[PDB]
């Protein structure tokens, strides 16, 4: 895409990251922290027909 | 930090027993140093106190004391250059080096203060240089130059004959205000004597060693009665390298 | 400057101060401005 | 055509290392025209003249920089000194033109609030040129622009001395000043 | 271009030694100058309330004296 | 109507008498000079000849 | 294609009956346009 | 800070907005330096009351 | 983090400016990764434990994980009626107090991080420093093209020397003798009996590696401390010069810029130290320590 | 405030920074100050960068910088010929004259009195702007103020209407000469447009320089003559 | 050295000709041959008397009077 | 010494390693590298000429010669402004001092022709001191200027005692006096403030030391027949290199 | 500007001054020698044709006796040099070099006068006359004989 | 920048307050984030790389690079002076 | 706002800066995080007791004393220094910590760290060397405020001539109009000029 983001686009994400704590380390970093909706889960496990 | 730490103070491996008074007094000094140094840079002028190439923490070893050399350097030479920058800054001879103020306001009454200041300034510069913290054995290009002049059916004590002549003319100066230089006259060596108001460049000679026989130059170290001991001691802290590499360019 | 120096010494005396005190004087105008003085004119 | 030999490794470097002082060997070849079996030739003199005037570009440039740039920062400060070194280095070695390199010099970044720092140090803005010329001689003596070192300084000095005599001796019409299409003889 | 960028008239026309006192051959640009300290003196005087012309004379007389 | 970078834009026409344009920097540093962006007679309808 | 443009299209004069046309003007024009082109990263940075 | 009518004395709300604009700028990616100051339009000598 | 970034940057610059050796950045980052996994392995179990804060008199009980994850809030029902705001600020103060406690333990374990990582970087600086070829000068000495001039201020320092002028004495020797004393002990009368005492079984366990069965984690044998004698081990510049001089020039160039900047760090830490204890002044007054060069 | 009397006794006003800065010591200081000459101003895409004065492409000057006489005269300075140099003093920073028009089209000529004395009954002050025949000096030549030109045309051609100025001529010519500024005789107004005048002066002062040189070389000739005539 | 506003055009060299932009017109600008391209910014004044770029205009599917193109 | 094959022809430290082989070793079994076989006159070619061999050689020589660290004024030598060695003032100073030591200078002026083995088997008695160790530290202190060792320094304290006193005569109360004291085994002349020997320099480069030292040629650095040696040296004059 | 202390309308019939200046010496001499002016000391010495330096040094050590030996010679040289242009000699030059060198780094801000002196230092080297020659060669101020030599 | 020393103090600006830096009140020791060095390799690439390094190996000369990789080293009189040792691209000539 | 400025890790004062930590005048405890700057060992050492002095006695610190407490490094004398920072950081180009560190530090050096264009006789100093003595005597180590009021009652009675009544030249409160000509010109608005002299 050729969107141009203003200089401080990342502040919303940045305060959500500075404040969001996690019950323990593994919820902090697990491989499915990206996947948020069924669209995300199918676009992930679509290759994996099993 | 070296650029802020005031010009005379000495940082230390701080003792950590630094009392409030211990700290507040040294800050009071530093604030004094601050304004005297913002004052120096407007009392200042063309010439400056030549830095010396060696430590003088204590005395120049086995010759002079910390206090005695700090006397001459810090007060008397700073005086000389300060009155030189009083006197040359603002006269038809301004701001060309000592080597041209000397020579173009030399042998003159109507600029007598000028020439006196100039010559004494240089003189101090050269004594400063000619010292060295633990003495230089007379080199092999130099000792033979002194053999060619003062070898009269002699032994290894020919530079000793020249030291003899040094002490001799030190004492044959009596005013106790002046300078004894070993020079090279453009034909031969001769330990020339120097009033207060002259230099080997007013005398057109090649200064090869600079001795300072001003009464004040040893008043604190041995007093006027130890002048012979001083004219001796000066040779455990003279720089015959400076001497010799000046002599060689002098000849050719 | 003669009269003003006299005035300043008299001011110091009626004030209870020495005469060689570093004292400047200043008009206090009808409009609460203040305007220092240095001269006789 | 002034086509430089396209270099190589060992062989061009043999021909190129065994060169020795080209300026001298040119002079040798010019004078040898005084022997019996040869005549002194303007072609030999001109090969000498160009082998000596090879560094014309860098010299005319650095002279312009020292003496036509009112207030060039602190050239002795390694910042502007590096601007100077890199520009003159690429003025020789042909990668830059004289004109564009001079614009790179007078445009490089020096110090924030530049006019404000200047109007504190300079009445009419045009500073002392000794820092400049010392910087340029340092430039051409750090970069081996010359084989015989004192030559750098001498040309740098004498060209300046000679110009010091002209009327408007320090203004240059930007067109003719450096290279462009139409120049001066 | 920031690089190619660019009272004491009377403190000069009244004393040619006052001008050149650091600047005869090449402006000695690190020593405080008599023209300078006389400008400073001038402003101190005019704020002490001496008229323009009279601060001119008093500045020049103080310079001549210190000479 | 359009101003360059290092070129100073218009000066503000002061009041007529222009005695107080330096007295209203009495709050300012004592020694301030006349402001370069101030003018007694800056008229931008001044027809040049 | 000598530049490597996979998705591009240049049009000159609106049509090849529109004068002036010449091999000179064609090469000159396309190279002039490719010069005038600004990168996207340069567009962005220019807009900060 | 543009607030001269109250001598830059920040209200509670203004300080809550400023706590966020200060770090909204000191968290942007093209922020090398953040010159924080008072825009006294000629109406105050105060930085931040 | 930047404590250990500063530390290892200065150690890099050391092992290069004190010896012509370069540390392989492979290693430079294996060090920082070991500190980062130090912190992950602390944080792991820190997230199985709780800190309890409590607001006024203990009416709000906030149960938290020391990293600051609020898990539970038992409230007194005299607080449900404060307001929406003052409820917020009170649970927030109870959270804040618990955070103070958890961060108290967090800083009590970051000193353990400092100390294990220090036991780690021991044999490396002990390598560069506890060798016959390790020497400095006084920081005031005007280092000249040919050596080091003298200082003028604060005469007669106290040059230490960390090394026995006698024959070599190394930690491997000390540790082998340690096990020998241990051996003679566990042979000796108080030895063999204290060993059958709890004080001995406890030591055996908490410090006997060679007794870990086949399978247990930890050192499974006894280890001598590490030996990295720099001035007697060309570390990387050999490999760099062999393979390519470009990487050599830049690797040494970084190590040198790193030591240079740790020097600038000491310089500005000293600069504040002086403006604190009255040595220096807040704006240059002493130019001749820069303008006479 | 209301009650500041206590600590307002020792108030710490602001310091004179403007003055301090203006009185710092400048690397560009000059004994006698001279306002620099005008730069070339871009006159169009047809005309390129030209100065206004005559169209120069540079900034007319003689010496820019504080050194350029010293740097030129260095070796003299290191052998000490520049300690007494008055050739490095009079002309260390000599900059060219105001070779221009301070008010070109003549807005400041004449002087305000001259207007009020420019009426119809005033052939005396008329005839000090008309040629010896009554002609106006053309605007390129004697640049007058427009109001002056208006009052002058009507004043002359009203005096001539009532016959109180000659229908042709200049009856007040030599009397008027006292006001008209005799310039190309002795004094050198550096802002003249006659170049014959400038060349007379360049000669005459080059005449005198050559005269020093002549006198002293013939004195040296006399000396070498007196040598053999007095010793042999 | 060069202006950030590379080009800036009015939607209409005339005032008597108002060019209302269909939301599909404004969606076929941000679609350069399959690459979503918010590069050239187009200002259009909607019906709500708001003045917005085409990007927020087609994120809410309203089209407005054409005001300017710029990039 | 680059492992690359273009580097070794222009033997990098050719003239310097020549200077070191001339000064610090005997002319009888030693090397000398020649600008004849060396490419560009042995020296680097000027800028414009070579299409870049000399360029990249100067650049590698630069980056290997750049100095790093803080200097006595508080700046890396390439800080923006704080210049060092201005007009070679550091080598000026180091000439106008030279790295010259009182104690070894006196040991010289005492022995002044003796063979070191002679002096050593003198000062070491039968059982007093080991001639091996005393010779070792004797040499490593004599040339390659170090602080003299403990044992050798005490042997000096006894042997030079006359010249030691002749140095210690005219002191007033406050000045330094050459006191060969080893209270603690710290040989650093800043730890002694340079009194345990007469050293300005808290640690001297062994080799610039030995360069000045061997230019002090009172040692028999020429094993030739003497009148021939001096005849050749005089006739071939002062430009004998 | 007319420099300071330099009088313009000063004649010879204007009485003689007292200041030891180059201008004062030159005008007093204009009265004294009538018309002799030397381009250096050595024009005077070529005029005197065999009077060495010592041949006037002794004269003046006699003429004014409170002067020392070399100081007599110095008065000699200085009056020469002051009614002349100062001399180019290895004597004066080694004076300058040794002296500025014992003087050292200066207090002008950018080592300014040091750089002035060093730009002087290499201006009187052989290398400068070498390059001056090379430059003149590039200009052809010479002839066939020069080429042959 | 790394050469010219100025500014290397800022990486240790945190030692303004000695007590504060030892105390580690705010993690924000960093000039740009949490650490002095956080993501020196990625995060700085966020800026439009307008002036990129390009080819910068001095391993073998500009000449030998141009020569191995380009049909221009064969044709020396063609490349003008500036571009001489530069190109690594095989240029096809099309004579319009 | 005191804490705002003095706690930003680059707090460039000017000659217009002046920290009015004057709290209790409104009957409040002083607030604003500057109290710990005042309880810095460094101030308590350099101008001892002045720590308590500024709290209790409503007094303003200034550019110079803010500098000497060791508070802020930077200090400008330039105009529109915000703009001169902005355009410098425009001309800057690389956003890498190695590059911002220089593009920043260099501006600090050039326009801010008081090098070679400064003078202590030029900075507003409100604890000038005398005042330092005054205050260390009067305000240091007196565990109350009634303490200080007795301890200062005495120092009002101590006459002018005592060996501890140190005078001070005062940067006196300027008048309103600085000149009597200005006073008369100010009056002439409240009067009627006469139609002849």
């Amino acid at each position: 895409k050729i969107t141009f983001y203003s200089d401080r686009f990342l502040f919303r994400d940045l305060v959500n990251r500075r404040e969001a704590s996690y019950a323990n380390v593994w919820e902090m970093d697990d491989p499915y922290r990206f996947l948020q909706t069924e669209q995300d889960y199918e676009d992930y496990w679509g290759d994996n027909y099993d | 930090y070296h650029a802020y730490v005031p010009k005379g103070a000495l940082l230390k491996t701080d003792m950590l027993a630094s009392s409030p008074q211990l700290v507040t007094a040294v800050f009071r000094e530093t604030e004094a140093a601050a304004e005297r140094a913002d004052r120096a840079n407007d009392y200042a002028g063309f010439f400056s106190r030549p830095r010396l190439n060696y430590p003088v923490a204590s005395g120049i070893p086995a010759f002079i004391s910390r206090r005695q050399f700090d006397v001459q350097y810090n007060i008397f030479h700073h005086d000389a250059v300060a009155t030189l920058n009083r006197h040359t800054l603002g006269t038809s001879l301004e701001g060309h080096s000592l080597e041209t103020v000397i020579r173009r306001a030399s042998f003159d009454a109507t600029q007598a203060a000028v020439h006196t200041a100039a010559a004494e300034h240089f003189n101090y510069c050269f004594f400063y240089k000619s010292l060295r913290p633990w003495g230089t054995a007379v080199p092999k290009q130099l000792r033979e130059a002194f053999q060619l002049q003062y070898g009269r059916d002699g032994s290894v004590d020919v530079v000793e004959e020249v030291k003899r002549l040094f002490t001799v003319v030190v004492l044959s100066h009596q005013e106790r205000c002046g300078w004894v230089y070993l020079v090279w006259t453009g034909k031969q060596f001769d330990v020339v004597e120097f009033p207060h108001g002259a230099c080997p460049i007013g005398s057109d000679l090649i200064p090869l060693l600079a001795i300072n026989v001003h009464e004040g130059a040893y008043s604190l170290d041995y007093g006027p009665s130890g002048l012979e001991q001083y004219a001796q001691n000066y040779f455990r802290a003279c720089n015959w390298f400076l001497a010799e590499r000046y002599y060689l360019q002098a000849t050719g | 400057t003669a009269c003003l120096d006299a005035l300043k010494r008299q001011v110091l005396t009626s004030f209870g101060m020495p005469d060689g005190r570093d004292i400047e004087l200043g008009w206090y105008l009808p409009t609460l401005d203040t305007c220092p003085i240095h001269n006789d004119v | 055509q002034m086509i430089p030999k396209n270099l190589e490794g060992e062989r061009s470097r043999r021909e190129l290392m065994s060169r020795g002082d080209t300026e001298f060997e040119a002079l040798v070849e010019f004078i040898q025209g005084a022997s019996y079996d040869q005549l002194i030739s303007g072609r030999r003199f001109k090969k000498v003249y160009d082998k000596l005037s090879e560094n014309d570009d860098t010299f005319v440039w650095l002279c312009h920089t020292a003496m036509s740039v009112l207030n060039p920062g602190d050239v002795r400060s390694r910042l502007v000194y590096n601007h100077l070194r890199t520009l003159a280095e690429a003025v020789a070695n042909g990668e830059m033109t004289l004109r564009t390199a001079f614009r790179f010099y007078e445009s490089a970044v020096r110090s924030p609030a530049y006019r404000e720092i200047a109007k504190r140090q300079m009445e009419g803005g045009a500073a002392t040129r000794l820092a400049g010329i010392s910087a340029a001689a340092d430039v051409m003596r750090r970069m081996g622009l010359t084989r015989r070192p004192m030559a750098s300084y001498f040309e740098l000095y004498q060209r300046i001395v000679e110009r010091s005599e002209a009327m408007t001796p320090w203004g240059f019409p930007p067109l003719f000043q450096f290279e462009e299409r139409l120049s001066l003889e | 271009e920031p690089t190619q960028d660019d009272l004491r008239d009377e403190l000069a026309r009244k004393s040619r030694l006052l001008a050149s006192e650091g600047m005869r051959y090449y402006n000695i640009f690190w020593v405080r100058k008599p023209l300078d300290r006389m400008e400073k003196e001038y402003y101190e005087l005019k704020r002490k309330g001496i008229a323009h012309s009279e601060a001119i004379k008093k500045v020049l007389e103080g310079f001549y004296k210190e000479l | 109507v359009a101003f360059d970078f290092d070129d100073q834009l218009h000066p503000t026409r002061t009041l007529d008498n222009e005695g107080d344009s330096y007295a209203w920097c009495a709050e300012q540093d004592p020694t301030l000079g006349p402001h370069p962006d101030l003018d007694a007679s800056f008229d931008p309808n001044r027809r040049v000849f | 294609c000598a530049f490597g443009f996979q998705h591009a299209g240049c049009r000159i004069n609106l049509k090849a009956t529109n004068n002036p046309k010449s091999p000179t003007h064609t090469v000159e024009g396309v190279f002039e346009a490719v010069k005038a082109l600004r990168s996207v990263s340069e567009i962005a940075a220019s807009r900060g | 800070i543009n607030e001269p009518k109250t001598h830059q004395a920040l209200s509670g709300k203004t300080a809550s907005e400023l706590s966020v604009e200060i770090d909204k700028a000191t968290n942007a990616v093209h922020s090398k330096l953040t010159v924080l100051e008072a825009a006294q339009s000629g109406l105050t000598n105060y930085y931040c009351g | 983090m930047e404590v250990y970034r500063r530390i290892t940057e200065r150690v890099r610059g050391a092992l290069w400016a004190h010896h012509g050796r370069l540390m392989s950045e492979r290693q430079f980052h294996r060090i920082l990764a070991y500190v980062y996994n130090n912190k992950y392995e602390h944080q792991i179990r820190f997230d199985r434990m709780e800190v309890v804060g409590r607001a006024w008199e203990g009416r709000v009980e906030v149960v938290t994980t020391p990293a600051g994850y609020l898990k539970r809030v038992r409230v007194n029902p005299c607080l449900e009626e404060l307001s929406s705001y003052r409820q917020q600020q009170l649970i927030l103060a109870a959270y804040a107090d618990a955070c103070a406690q958890g961060r108290r333990l967090m800083e009590k374990a970051e000193i353990n991080i400092y100390k294990q990582f220090l036991k780690d970087l021991k044999p490396i600086v002990m390598g560069i420093r506890d060798n016959p070829e390790f020497y400095t000068v006084p920081e005031d000495s005007v280092e000249t093209v040919g050596g080091t001039l003298h200082m003028g201020q604060g005469p007669t320092p106290t040059t230490y020397r960390t090394i026995p002028a006698a024959k070599a004495h190394i930690p491997v020797d000390e540790i082998r003798a340690r096990q020998e004393w241990e051996k003679k002990w566990l042979n000796s009368p108080q030895g063999q009996s204290w060993a059958l005492t709890l004080r001995g079984k406890r030591y055996f366990a908490l410090h006997g590696p060679q007794y870990r069965p086949r399978g247990a984690p930890g050192a499974k044998k006894v280890t001598m401390p590490l030996d990295l004698p720099a001035p007697y081990t060309s570390m990387d510049e050999r490999r760099l010069l062999k393979k390519n001089w470009m990487a050599y020039l830049d690797n040494k160039h970084v190590a040198e810029v790193m030591w240079t900047r740790a020097k600038i760090a000491d310089r500005e830490k000293l600069q504040r130290r002086l403006q604190e204890t009255g040595q220096a002044w807040h704006r240059p007054i002493n130019k001749e320590a820069v303008s006479r060069w | 405030s209301v009650y500041a009397n206590a600590m307002a006794q020792f108030a710490i006003c602001r310091q004179p920074w403007n003055e301090y800065i203006n009185l710092l010591t400048k690397q560009d200081s000059t004994p006698y100050h001279v306002e620099p000459q005008e730069k070339p101003a871009y006159r169009g895409r047809k005309r390129g960068r030209e100065g206004w004065l005559f169209g120069q492409q540079v900034q007319l000057h003689y010496h820019r910088f504080p050194d350029e006489q010293l740097l030129t005269n260095l070796t003299r300075w290191r052998t000490g010929e520049t300690v007494g140099d008055i050739a490095l003093q009079q002309f260390r920073n000599a900059q060219p004259f105001d070779i221009e028009d301070k008010d070109p089209q003549g807005m400041q000529r004449p002087s305000p009195e001259v207007y009020m004395k420019l009426n119809y009954k005033n052939p005396a002050t008329i005839s000090r702007f008309l040629t010896r025949t009554g002609h106006m000096y053309p605007a390129d030549i004697l640049p007058l103020n427009p109001e002056a030109v208006a009052k002058l045309r009507v004043a002359k051609a009203q005096a001539v209407r009532i016959g109180l100025y000659p229908r042709f001529g200049n009856p007040f010519w030599f009397r008027s000469q006292k006001f008209r500024p005799k310039a190309y005789q002795e004094n050198y107004d550096p802002t003249t447009y006659s170049t014959k005048h400038t060349m007379e002066h360049f000669a005459y002062n080059w005449v005198q320089t050559d005269r020093i040189r002549r006198y002293f070389k013939e004195l040296e000739e006399l000396q070498k003559n007196a040598s053999n005539g007095a010793r042999g | 050295g060069d202006s950030t506003i590379n080009v800036i055009e009015p939607c209409a060299y005339d005032g008597k000709t108002e060019f209302e932009w269909s939301p599909k017109m404004m969606r076929r600008l941000m679609n350069t041959h399959g690459i979503h391209n918010r590069l050239v910014v187009y200002i259009c004044r909607t019906a709500d008397n708001r003045v917005i770029d085409h990007i927020q205009a087609v994120k809410e599917n309203v089209g407005g009077r054409g005001l300017i193109m710029v990039h | 010494q680059l492992n690359e094959s273009w580097w070794e022809p222009l033997e990098f430290g050719w003239e310097q390693h020549n200077k070191e082989q001339k000064a610090l070793v005997d002319p009888t079994e030693q090397r000398l590298i020649d600008s004849a076989s060396l490419p560009f006159g042995g020296k680097i070619p000027p800028f414009g000429t070579t299409i870049g061999i000399g360029e990249r050689i100067r650049e590698i020589a630069e980056d290997y010669a750049k100095g790093f660290g803080l200097g006595p004024h508080g700046h890396s030598p390439s800080h923006d402004t704080c210049q060092y060695n201005t007009l070679n003032a550091e080598e000026d100073r180091v000439r106008e001092l030279g790295y010259k030591d009182a104690l070894v200078r006196l040991f010289d002026e005492k022995m002044a022709d003796k063979d070191v083995h002679q002096w050593a088997v003198e000062q070491c008695a039968d059982g007093e001191a080991d001639v091996r160790q005393l010779l070792l530290s004797l040499h490593e202190w004599r040339e390659r200027g170090r602080p003299p060792s403990l044992m050798l320094l005490q042997v000096l304290s006894k042997y030079l005692e006359q010249e030691i006193a002749a140095f210690n005569e005219g002191v007033p109360s406050s000045v330094p006096k050459l006191s060969l004291q080893t209270v603690d085994g710290t040989l650093s002349p800043s730890g002694n403030s340079g009194e345990r020997s007469g050293t300005i320099w808290a640690d001297v480069e062994p080799t610039a030391y030995a360069l000045q030292y061997a230019s002090q040629a009172n040692h028999s650095s020429l094993d030739e027949p003497f009148i021939l040696q001096l005849l050749k040296s005089a006739q071939l004059g002062g430009r004998n290199a | 500007y007319v420099p300071a202390g330099h009088n313009t309308l000063s004649s010879l019939r204007h009485e003689l001054r007292l200041e030891l200046t180059a201008q004062s010496l030159k005008e007093a001499w204009m009265r004294i020698s009538g018309g002799i002016y030397f381009q250096s000391a050595d024009d005077y010495y070529a005029s005197v044709d065999g009077l060495d330096a010592e041949q006037l040094g002794e004269v003046l050590a006699a003429l004014f006796p409170y002067l020392s030996t070399y100081e007599a010679q110095a008065l000699v040289q200085c009056t020469l040099d002051s009614i002349s242009k100062p001399m180019n000699t290895a004597s004066r030059q080694l004076s300058r070099t040794i002296t500025a060198e014992a003087v050292g780094l200066d207090n002008a801000p950018g080592h300014y006068t040091n750089f002035l002196d060093w730009m002087g230092r290499l201006t009187e080297t052989r290398g400068f006359k070498t390059e001056h020659a090379l430059f003149q060669f590039s200009r052809r101020k010479f002839n066939r004989d020069d080429v042959r030599v | 920048f790394v050469d010219l020393e100025t500014g290397t103090s800022l990486y240790f600006r945190d030692t303004r307050d000695s007590a504060e830096a030892v105390a580690h009140a705010a993690d924000s020791k960093g000039l740009k984030g949490m650490d002095n060095a956080i993501d020196l390799y990625n995060e700085y690439r966020i800026v439009p790389d307008l002036y990129p390094e390009g080819f910068q190996w001095k391993h073998k000369l500009n000449t030998e690079y141009n020569q191995w990789r380009s049909n221009t080293w064969l044709t020396p009189d063609l490349i003008p002076q500036e571009h001489r040792g530069r190109f690594l691209c095989n240029f096809q000539l099309n004579i319009v | 706002g005191c804490g705002v400025s003095l706690y930003s890790k680059y707090c460039a004062l000017k000659d217009a800066s002046e920290f009015i930590f004057d709290g209790p005048n409104l009957g409040i405890t002083p607030y604003g995080g500057l109290t710990r700057l005042l309880a810095r060992p460094e101030t308590s050492l350099k101008y001892p007791g002045l720590a308590e002095f500024i709290m209790l006695t409503g007094t303003s610190l200034f550019a110079g004393d803010a500098l000497r407490l060791g508070w802020t490094d930077l200090f400008t004398t330039l105009p529109d220094m915000s703009y001169h920072i902005k355009d410098w950081f425009d001309t800057t180009e690389h956003m890498h910590n190695d590059a911002v560190a220089w593009q920043l530090g260099h501006l600090l050096e050039t326009c801010f760290k008081m090098k070679e264009a400064h003078s202590s006789a030029m900075e507003r100093v409100a604890i000038t060397p005398v005042r330092a003595r005054w205050i260390e005597d009067s305000f240091a180590d007196q565990p109350s405020v009634n303490h200080i009021i007795n301890t200062l009652s005495e120092i009002e009675r101590l006459p002018i001539t005592a060996k501890q009544n140190t005078c001070d030249q005062t940067r006196c409160t300027p008048y309103t109009l600085t000149s009597v000509e200005a006073g008369i010109s100010k009056l002439e608005n409240h009067r009627l000029r006469y139609t002849h002299s």
